[PDB]
């Protein structure tokens, strides 16, 4: 995981950039998944990373 | 796949209770729930069909 931030301008948190982390791993290796986290935990956040 | 839940970010998340609260029938409620049984046994409770 090496994200690039710029126009992230909200703040998220550890478990969050986590997600980006394990998000990096489907478009780069151009695999299809489904990411399912707990309500609450802002997925939302993870996919307009 | 990909999930995580609360556990990870716990400890920051308040208590969560699951209360019961039981309330008892009312009168024309009783004499109504009968009436349906009753009529629905006329119709032989439509069980199995
Ligand atoms: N970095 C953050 N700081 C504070 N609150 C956040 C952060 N990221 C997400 N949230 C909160 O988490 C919620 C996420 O909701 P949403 O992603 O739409 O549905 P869900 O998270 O249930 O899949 C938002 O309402 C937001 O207020
Ligand atoms: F999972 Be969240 F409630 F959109």
């Amino acid at each position: 995981d090496v994200p690039v931030p710029s126009l992230l301008r909200g703040n998220l948190r550890t478990y969050q950039k986590q997600g980006l982390n394990w998000l990096a791993s489907l478009y780069n290796n151009h695999t299809n998944g489904i990411l399912a986290d707990e309500m609450g935990l802002g997925k939302t956040i993870q996919t307009i990373s | 796949l990909l999930r995580r839940l609360k556990a990870d970010v716990e400890k920051q998340m308040p208590a969560k209770y699951e209360h019961i609260v039981y309330c008892k029938l009312s009168k024309r409620q009783r004499f109504l729930y009968d009436d349906f049984m009753s009529r629905a046994q006329t119709k032989a409770t439509l069980a199995s069909g």
